[PDB]
RNA sequence: AACUCUUAGCGGUGGAUCACUCGGCUCGUGCGUCGAUGAAGAACGCAGCUAGCUGCGAGAACUAAUGUGAAUUGCAGGACACACAUUGAUCAUCGACCUUUCGAACGCACAUUGCGGCCCCGGGUCCAUCCCGGGGCCACGCCUGUCUGAGGGUCGCC
RNA sequence: UGAAAAUCCGGGGGAGAAGGUGUAAAUCUCGCGCCGGGCCGUACCCAUAUCCGCAGCAGGUCUCCAAGGUGAACAGCCUCU
RNA sequence: CGGGCGCAGAUCUUGGUGGUAGUAGCAAAUAUUCAAACGAGAGCUUUGAAGGCCGAAGUGGAGAAGGGUUCCAUGUGAACAGCAGUUGAACAUGGGUGAGCCGGUCCUAAGGGACGGGCCUACGCCGUUCGGAGGGGAGGGCCC
RNA sequence: CCAUCUAAGGCUAAAUACCGGCACGAGACCGAUAGCGGACAAGUACCGUGAGGGAAAGUUGAAAAGAACUUUGAAGAGAG
RNA sequence: CACGACCUCAGCUCAGACGAGAAGACCCGCUGAAUUUAAGCAUAUUACUAAGCGGAGGAAAAGAAACCAACCGGGAUUCCCCCAGUAGCGGCGAGCGAAGAGGGAAAAGUCCAGCGCCGAAUCCCCGCCCCAGGGCGAGGGACCUGUGGCGUACG
C-alpha cells in the first residue's frame, strides 16, 4: 500500500491487493458493531486510504492507456479532450487564426511598418 | 368563525418540496414552484427584492465546479502536463 | 432483495431462502436474510464475526 | 423568542337636545 | 430577423430583405450563417463573425435592419446619441462630475 | 402519517439524525464553550412542515 | 419593637462605562475566468468516538504528484511516520485522478427512488424463450454531409 | 335518468394448419409437475395532554364496530365488557 | 485642524428594574377513601380492597389527513409538565416498522398539460382530440 | 447660385465604464444598542400555506494551575 | 416510379458539430409607471428614470463622414475640461436644456456586393503520405441561381 510501489505492478495484482483490502475493512465494521479495540478500530480510516491508492493507481493507468490509445486519432472521446472552459473550446484554432487572405498577405508584405527614428 | 373554530380545518398541504430548490414552494395544483419558477427553464428573480437576491446568488453555496475553475485560472488553465519528479 | 441475496452468497458463501429488506427510521436499509435449512446461522454467525 | 410589541387585538356620543 | 435568430439558436442572424407584402402580413428573408462550419471558419474574411461578442446580434440592434432604430449617426439631427446609445448619452449629461479639487 | 413518500421519509430521517445531543467529549474539546446544541427542536413546540 | 423616609458601608439584582478587536465600512490598484466535457443552486451522504459549521463525494473530514522536513491533538491511540538510513509526519501548492441524486436536466414522468425501449456482456436457463446482475445508449431546436424516400411540381428518353 | 378507461370474456366469421390408418395438428390444465414475482409505504397518537388554534387551549378536525333493563326509540336514567 | 460633539421629555428606540404584589388567580363536564411497598422525601407514583363516573351516537376498540420518534425498555429528578412527584408525550442511554396475494405502482373522472398551428417585440401565451407526410406493433415468404 | 458629403452592406484596437467575481494595499472612518442583517454553529435560530420576514449573542488568567483532600446534606448548595 | 435528371419537401437513437441555463456592478435592444413638483390640477415635471423582457464582453456600444462649418476653413469613434445653465423647449408657469469651434487623453485604419477579365483558377467532407506547417487520391460533394484572385469612391 505505497504510492509509487502500485504502479510497477500489474492490473491482475492490483486488483487481487484491492479486494485483499475490502475484506479486511469489512472485518472492521463487524468489530465497530461488536466492540472491537483501539488497536483495531484505528486501523479503518488507514485500510479506508489504502483503497483509495490502489483504486487511484487503476483508475490513473488505464487513462494513460486510453490516451497512448486515441493518440493520433482526429476523433477523441469528450472526456480526453482539453477541457480548459466552455469558452475556450469555441474559440478558433491556431491553424483558423493564422489563415491570412491572399491580400492582406501581400499588404503586410510590401506595407509593413518600418524601423525609424527621427534626429530632433 | 373565522378564528379558532377555523384554524382546526387545516389540514391540507398546498406547497411541497421542490426538485431545483429545495424549498417548500411547489404548488401542487398549480404545478409551479413560488420561489424558483419550476418547471420554467428559467430562474425566477426579481429586483424589487435585493434581500432574496442575496440568499440564492451565485456563491452562496459551495460552488464546486466554479471554485476550480478560479483556482486553474490563475496557472492558465495548465492541462497535459505532470510537475518534474524527484 | 436480489442484490442482496447474490452478495451474501458470495461473501460467505451460503444459500438464502428469501431476504426481507426493511428502510429504518434513520434512513439506513436493513435486510433480514433466511439461510437455507442446509446451513445453521448459528455457525455463519460465528465464523464471521458477529457473536 | 417573541416580537418587543405586537398588534393589540363603540359610543357613538351626539348629545342633541 | 429576432424571431429567427431565436428559433435558431446556433446561428448568428447577418441581414434581411423584403420579399414580399400584404395587407395582413410582411414577408422577409433571414441570412444566417452557421460560426462552426469549416467553410466559414477557415476564410479570414468571415472570422469576425465566429467571434463571442457576436452572440445574438440580431437582438442588441446591431444588424443593419435593426441598428436604424436605434437612432444613431453623425451630424446635427443625431445629437441623442452622441457617445453610442441614446442611453450612454444619457447617462453621461446626467453624471454629476465632483471632481477633486471643485 | 403512515402513508409517507420516500423523498419525505428521506426529509423526516435526517432532521431526526439532527437533533441528537451535542457528544460529551465535544464538550471537553471545546473548553464548555459549545455546551448545548441550538438547533435542538421539540416535536411539539416546533414544526418542520 | 415594627413600619416609612433620608445618608453612608457591605452584599444582591442588573448591565452601563473604560480598555481590548482575526469584524465592518470607505477609497485605490492588478486581474477580469461559469455551463450539455452537465453550470449556479439544491438534496442526501461522508470522521474510531460527530450534532452544528467548515472541508469533501461511495477513492467522501480526502488519493496521486511536487515543494516543505517532524507532527496530529479534546481523550484516545497509532502511523507502508519516526535512529527520514525499507526516498517522509504535517502543511502549502495543486499540471494526475476521482466527483452519488435532483437541477438548462436530456427515454416518459415525478407529492412515484414510478413506468419503458434498443444494443452488448456474465449467470440461471443450457432446447437462446424467459429471469437476475453489469455496461453503453434513447429529450428539444438547428447546421453540413450520407442514406432512405415522397409529389405529372418541371422535364428527358420511350 | 343518476361516470369514463385499463382489463377480461363470449359469439359471428372460416382465412389457414394437421396425418393417411395410427397417428398428427391443436388443446380455455384438460390431472399434475417445474421456475419467478423487483421498487416504495408499514412503529405510534388520531384527540378534554402526540393534529390546528403561540399551550396538556371548555374551540375546530373525515369514518368503521357497538351489549342488558325501562321505553315507540341510536331520547333520558341505571348496569356488564 | 477635522466632527456621526453635550438630552428629562418626542404615546422617542433598545435593554433593565420597581409600586400594584405573596394581590388577581390555580372554581366548566358528581369522588374520593383505608392499608402496604419503593423512597432522603408521598393527598398526587405502584399494588390490593372499598365506594363512584363514562353507560355501546362511550371517558371503549381501530383508521384517513396531519404530526415525525412523540412508539418500547432502563436510568435521572437540574430545567419543563402554571401545586407536587419516587411520574410523563421531559432529559439521557439503547432498541423498534420484515409482504407476489394491504396499499402505492396500473386505469381515466373533473382537470392539468405537451405535439401541429397560430399568437406575443419578448420571457412566453392561446388551444386539446381537434390540426401535420403525426402509423416503426401484427402476419404470408419479401408482401401488407 | 454657391459650399459640403455620397445614404439604404461588413469589420476595427487604445484612451472609457465597473456597488458582480478572483487577488491585494490603504484610512483625520465605526469600536459590540456603533460598523454590513451577520466580529460568535448568520441569511443561522425563529414566524408565515406562500411570496417573503429575520434576530439576540465578543472578553476567566501570563499559564487551568478550573479548586486535591476533609466535612454537613438525597442532591443542588455550604464550611475549611 | 416504365428508365433517369431536377425542383420542392420529408424521415432517422443516420457521421460530426452548435443553441439552451447561470450571473448581470459596468454594457446593448425594447417596454414603462406613479408617488413628487407646479403650494389645487389635467399638458409639463418626476422620467425617454424604478420595476418588467431579451442579448453579450473583459470591456460593451460607437467608429472611418449622404459630418461640421460659412472660415486664411476643419476631418472616424470614445473620454475629460470648456462651450453652458448658453441657443432653445415650457399652462413661455414650475421647470428643462444640447452642439460646432477651442484646449487635452488616445489615435489605425479598412473589406465586400456592383463594374468584368482570369478554362471554378474556389470551398467542405473522406481515405492517406511527410517535418503547428506543407503535398497526394482516374474518392464523394458544394457551386455557374456564381466560389476564388485583382479591385471600392482616397478613383
Ligand atoms: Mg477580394
Ligand atoms: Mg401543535
Ligand atoms: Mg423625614
Ligand atoms: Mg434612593
Ligand atoms: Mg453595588
Ligand atoms: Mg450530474
Ligand atoms: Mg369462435
Ligand atoms: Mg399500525
Ligand atoms: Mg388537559
Ligand atoms: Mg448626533
Ligand atoms: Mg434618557
Ligand atoms: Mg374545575
Ligand atoms: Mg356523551
Ligand atoms: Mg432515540
Ligand atoms: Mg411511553
Ligand atoms: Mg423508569
Ligand atoms: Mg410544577
Ligand atoms: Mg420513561
Ligand atoms: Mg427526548
Ligand atoms: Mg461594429
Ligand atoms: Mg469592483
Ligand atoms: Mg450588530
Ligand atoms: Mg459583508
Ligand atoms: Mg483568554
Ligand atoms: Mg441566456
Ligand atoms: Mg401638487
Ligand atoms: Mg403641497
Ligand atoms: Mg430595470
Ligand atoms: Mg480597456
Ligand atoms: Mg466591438
Ligand atoms: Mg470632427
Ligand atoms: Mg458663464
Ligand atoms: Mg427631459
Ligand atoms: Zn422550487
Amino acid at each position: 500500500i505505497k504510492a509509487r510501489d502500485l504502479r510497477g505492478k500489474k492490473k491482475e495484482e492490483l486488483l487481487k491487493q484491492l479486494d485483499d483490502l475490502k475484506v479486511e475493512l469489512s472485518q472492521l465494521r463487524v468489530a465497530k458493531v461488536t466492540g472491537g479495540a483501539a488497536s483495531k478500530l484505528s486501523k479503518i480510516r488507514v485500510v479506508r486510504k489504502s483503497i483509495a491508492r490502489v483504486l487511484t493507481v487503476i483508475n490513473q493507468t488505464q487513462k494513460e492507456n486510453l490516451r497512448k490509445f486515441y493518440k493520433g486519432k482526429k476523433y477523441k472521446p469528450l472526456d480526453l479532450r482539453p477541457k480548459k472552459t466552455r469558452a475556450i473550446r469555441r474559440q478558433l484554432t491556431k491553424h483558423e487564426e493564422n489563415l491570412m487572405t491572399k491580400k492582406m498577405q501581400r499588404k503586410s508584405r510590401l506595407y509593413s511598418i518600418r524601423k525609424f527614428a527621427v534626429k530632433a | 368563525t373565522k378564528g379558532t373554530s377555523s384554524f382546526g380545518k387545516r389540514r391540507n398541504k398546498t406547497h411541497t418540496l421542490c426538485r431545483r430548490c429545495g424549498s417548500k414552494a411547489y404548488h401542487l395544483q398549480k404545478s409551479t414552484c413560488g420561489k424558483c419558477g419550476y418547471p420554467a427553464k428559467r430562474k425566477r428573480k426579481y429586483n424589487w427584492s435585493a434581500k432574496a437576491k442575496r440568499r440564492s446568488t451565485t456563491g452562496t453555496g459551495r460552488m464546486r465546479h466554479m471554485k476550480v475553475v478560479f483556482r486553474r485560472f490563475r496557472n492558465g488553465f495548465r492541462e497535459g502536463t505532470v510537475p518534474k519528479p524527484r | 432483495k436480489h442484490q442482496i441475496k447474490h452478495a451474501v452468497k458470495k461473501l460467505y458463501d451460503i444459500d438464502v431462502a428469501k431476504v426481507n429488506t426493511l428502510i429504518r427510521p434513520d434512513g439506513e436499509k436493513k435486510a433480514y436474510v433466511r439461510l437455507a435449512p442446509d446451513y445453521d446461522a448459528l455457525d455463519v454467525a460465528n465464523k464471521i464475526g458477529i457473536i | 423568542v417573541r416580537p418587543s410589541v405586537e398588534k393589540p387585538h363603540p359610543c357613538i356620543q351626539q348629545p342633541r337636545k | 430577423e429576432e424571431r429567427a435568430g431565436r428559433h435558431c439558436g446556433g446561428l448568428r442572424v447577418l441581414n434581411s430583405y423584403w420579399v414580399g407584402e400584404d395587407s395582413t402580413y410582411k414577408f422577409f428573408e433571414v441570412i444566417l450563417i452557421d460560426t462552426f462550419h469549416k467553410a466559414i471558419r477557415r476564410n479570414p474574411d468571415t472570422q469576425w463573425i465566429t467571434k463571442a461578442v457576436h452572440k445574438h446580434r440580431e437582438m442588441r440592434g446591431l444588424t443593419s435592419a435593426g441598428k436604424k432604430s436605434r437612432g444613431l449617426g453623425k451630424g446635427h439631427k443625431f445629437h441623442l446619441t452622441i457617445g453610442g446609445s441614446r442611453r450612454a448619452a444619457w447617462k453621461r449629461r446626467n453624471t454629476l462630475q465632483l471632481h477633486r479639487y471643485r | 402519517a403512515s402513508h409517507k413518500t420516500f423523498r419525505i421519509k428521506r426529509f423526516l430521517a435526517k432532521k431526526q439524525k439532527q437533533n441528537r445531543p451535542i457528544p460529551q467529549w465535544i464538550r471537553m474539546k471545546t473548553g464548555n464553550k459549545i455546551r448545548y446544541n441550538s438547533k435542538r427542536r421539540h416535536w411539539r413546540r416546533t414544526k418542520l412542515g
